[PDB]
């Protein structure tokens, strides 16, 4: 019997309870994005997680909206494009977290969210 | 009789129905058909001198179209057109009464179902519909690219309000999106809705401060009244918590559209259940099809909606599936769709997936119903051996795989049983899931 | 199975419903009534340890009683009794929520229909009942 | 006479009363009996037409059963049943008008004292019972395993709102539970209830943030009209507190049923004070036993009641504590229970111990009452030679000694002094206490 | 004269106002569960007290609930399970608080609570 952690597993939403992708792996999931014409983008933080500082009413969170790095990559035919931009955030920004969310221009909404890199040491 | 008009053309303000008939022996299928529609609207056995301050052919019910049921020698649909002008604004009630009031009980029928609507635009238009819908919700949750996850906490009667809530927060730190309440559960002898409200929001803010991530417990708001309704509602309304439920069928739809009323007002989220739907859309010769009952639901309000198990027909629930998700559904016979359907805009309800469902579903339901989904387990978290919270993580862990491997494009269908056993040898928690449940 | 019991003597304060069962073939009456009984109430397809924490036994709805009916070939007339507590005071909804929410959907039975409720005084004192009733009407 | 039906079979829709009656030399037991029967009921004493509108049979109290009281020749028990129709749902108020009305002033009676009733279960759903009752309060405070510990605040005259708050603070720091207002101090000229509800609640939450144990006052919303009672409760939920306070006999009925169901609604514990009991409950020939009360408290509402201070007879305390604890209480007239009693699931009100109790009365309490039950200082706290927060300090430590070893097993009764000693050689706040008091 | 502290002496609830538990003493309430037919649950947590951060109406705290260390022991008959258990949970989160609990299931309630472990250094 193993007791699910209760400290230092904070979560990102989809795909972040898996091990940490690999480049290979990161790589195939923003090829599905391409694949389905939906338009990658980079966002990061210096926060990591939802919270309640502001109001708390019904549906009313901060630290939903994270900040975007540049612009969506509209036309994106390659996946390493993006996953060069997650270095070049890394870089300016060594302990932000870093986020791929994708837009559907079809259904007019953000369509994706998964985590790209986590700063160790959190 | 002047009630078959097959040479009628629809118009489109009128709302249709196909209804599948059983006439008595002796009954032709156009008699049927014209009784149904002349009972299901201006039909009356005596002549009456009133119907000369009107013109009656403004309100006729018309039976425009009958055709035989695949394997039947005695079934046919026939399709009914109703003006726009016979029914009351955003009311699903008088929808209900104006089309099934009467016409169920006719002598020379042996049986009747209503399989479908054709709702026009001119009469949804004039409805609220979800609170929020499938698009507002996933932005409002920050819930992106995955079905949700949620359990039902059992025993549903038994617990003290506190132990349910220690129950709901194990499981909501594990991984899962949400917990609810079950449909029973409203305010009982051992756990009044109040307390219990106050230990599901300790709850839901504990585990969300845990990991994170939002979270949720579908509070039911169901009540004998609508004074006690909406009391509840208020209430979780003060605790700013995110969701709430109402059992739609059982409550009745004047409650449910009040409800659905106060949560768009107020930003609630409201998770709808369809307790007593098979006493009426269970035997395919009578009663009224489930696709019907969502199409009302869908108008009435909800921003989920309980649509089975799939684990009926595959056809039919991918059929009422769309007509609960998308904005215009083509007619589409294979799939139990009669009519096509435009919504013009009116936002989509999320299908929840529930009933004896584990871990090695996932595959399978991933594949059925993709992101716009809740898969809801209850059994399926609360029986892992380590317990609620290395149960959800294994829930969680499994939908994650599965997702992950669909997007980079294998076959759910066909792979699922080793999508399944990779991710097993990284996650104890799967791993222990799948040694129980077999298969 | 542990839900059916047809040595159990009803409560004054019970509500009994009678079930109009239709199995399906190879379902045995004492399984299907059992099973009316189970999924109308407490029956969960795997064990949970929460069960541990209270005692099911006073919240299991019981199939006490099944008869065959003339007229028919497999169909059988199941009572079931469901204790007080279940329900919410002064809410038909709830009521037909806990007794009819989900048995008529079960798999191993062809058709369910639900033919008469025993009310007991204790739950019906807890509704006003008719705003005035036939003879302050008249 | 007409009223004297010993062969009647009572209904278990029936209320039924036990009622000690003295009749007047020459009368005897069975006309009384017929008497209270029909005086209580239907009696009156010239004939009327109107009665031949109905039927009075269905409306006749009757005495059933007459037994003579052991020590007594001129003393009987007499057992009168009463039709459920008699009484309005919901009302305590017109249960005691119908039963205790107007028999109590009938000549032929030299004494009348109602002993007990039997509340059937059609009768006692009508009623909300306590807000929360006693499992529902140890969850919401997590508080386990033992007797609560208050203080009531003294001088009850005298201080400044502000000075009586610093006696709360003090007091709850040490270890107290609760500290409670003095049944007198409602709003008064040098104490004005806001004043001493805003400093009461800076007291709580100092004492809860510095001891990270969950506390509270009896904050006194007794008042002269239902209009300034429920403004006093109203600004107790403004400040977020945990319980109020109610004087339910000189309040009355009405209005603590009125309170009890605010306090359900908004989340509020209710303490009940008793004052003006034995006005009514201490003869023994007339009047109403203490249970008669007690039952009627936990129907109109309390989450706590005071019950004695049992340091009466052990025996009818035990009693009527269980009748306000338990679900079901058979019969057993050692313990003054005349009826069975059965509460189908109504929650329990916990007893509160007061009146002038200190450390070595520990054992004895918690022996008695055991764990479900508030232990109620006053003199024990503000009485200690260091002042409130040592003196709750040593009941905190001489209760949990106590409960330490009777979970080991040790016999409360025999070895409480042992108990205590022990625990008096590492807790100097308990050593000090113990030479004040002396046994 | 002796005054109350004020500080380092923060409580949890039953027991808590004892001098810590020996091992045989800690024994001795456990086996009090088992005699009671009450079901031995261990909670842990890393925040000692009830506080209030996201609701202050009338009965509503944070903190109450702690995290449940593996399952409610059903038929445990040795109250040295228990206690092992206890040294598990601290082996593996040092510096968390560890209480006892027992569930009733004929009450149906949770009807015991007490500290097990305290961090020093706290
Ligand atoms: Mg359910
Ligand atoms: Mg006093």
């Amino acid at each position: 019997m193993q007791v699910w952690p209760i400290e230092g597993i904070k979560k990102f939403e989809t795909l972040s309870y898996l091990p940490p992708l690999s480049t290979e792996a990161l790589l195939k999931q923003v090829d599905y994005l391409i694949r389905s014409k939906w338009v990658p983008c980079l966002e990061f933080s210096k926060v990591g997680f939802i919270f309640r500082e502001h109001n708390a009413s019904p549906g009313y969170y901060d630290g939903r909206y994270w900040t975007m790095w540049k612009l969506p990559m509209f036309g994106c035919t390659d996946a390493t494009q993006v996953i060069n931009e997650v270095e070049e955030v890394k870089k300016e920004y060594p302990d932000a977290y870093v986020r791929i969310i994708g837009f559907d221009n079809m259904r007019q909404v953000q369509c994706v969210s998964f985590i790209a890199f986590k700063p160790p040491g959190c | 009789l002047t009630y078959y008009t097959p040479e009628y053309e629809t118009k489109d303000t009128d709302i249709l129905a196909a209804f599948r008939v059983s006439p008595q022996p002796g009954v032709p299928p156009e008699e049927a058909g014209a009784a149904v529609a002349a009972e299901s609207s201006t039909g009356t056995w005596t002549t009456v001198w009133t119907d000369g301050l009107t013109s009656l052919d403004r309100y006729k019910g018309r039976c425009y179209h009958i055709e035989p049921v695949a394997g039947e020698d005695s079934q046919w649909i026939c399709y009914v057109a109703y003006p726009l002008d016979l029914f009351e604004e955003g009311s699903v009630t008088n929808m209900f009464t104006s089309i099934v009031g009467n016409v169920f009980g006719f002598k020379a029928l042996r049986a009747l179902r209503l399989e479908d609507l054709r709702i026009p635009p001119t009469y949804s238009k004039t409805f609220q519909g979800p609170p929020h819908g499938i698009q507002v919700e996933r932005d409002k949750l920050n819930k992106y690219g995955r079905p949700l996850l949620g359990c039902t906490i059992k025993p549903k009667l038994g617990l003290s309000a506190k132990n349910y809530g220690r129950a709901c927060y194990e499981c909501l730190r594990g991984g899962l999106d949400f917990t609810k309440d079950d449909e029973n559960v409203n305010s009982q002898p051992f756990m009044r809705w109040r307390d219990r409200f106050v230990f599901c929001a300790e709850a839901i803010y504990k585990s969300q401060a845990e990991t994170g991530e939002i979270k949720g417990h579908y509070l039911n708001a169901t009540a004998g009244t609508c004074e006690e309704m909406i009391k509840r509602a208020v209430f979780a309304r003060e605790l700013g918590v995110p969701i709430v439920m109402h059992d739609y069928l059982t409550g009745g739809f004047t409650a449910n559209t009040t409800l659905a009323h106060y949560c768009r007002d107020n930003g609630l989220l409201l998770h709808i259940h369809r307790a007593m739907h098979a006493v009426i859309d269970r035997q395919k010769n009578h009663g009224m099809h489930f696709r019907v009952l969502a199409k009302a639901l869908r108008m009435s309000g909800g921003d989920h909606i309980h649509s089975g198990t799939v684990v009926g027909e595959r056809e039919m629930t991918l059929g009422f599936v769309d007509l609960l998700r998308d904005d215009f559904i083509e007619k589409d016979r294979a799939r139990g769709i009669f009519f096509t359907q435009d919504w013009v805009s009116m936002p989509g309800v999320i299908p929840v997936a529930s009933g004896g469902i584990h871990v090695w579903h996932m595959p399978a339901l991933t594949e059925i119903f993709g992101d716009d989904s809740v898969l809801q387990f209850g059994g399926g978290t609360l029986g892992h051996p380590w317990g609620n919270a290395p149960g959800a993580a294994a829930n969680r862990v499994a939908l994650e795989a599965c997702v992950q491997a669909r997007n980079e494009g294998r076959d759910l269908a066909r792979e699922g049983n080793e999508i399944i056993r990779a991710a097993c040898k990284w996650s104890p928690e799967l791993a222990a899931a799948c040694e129980v449940w077999k298969a």
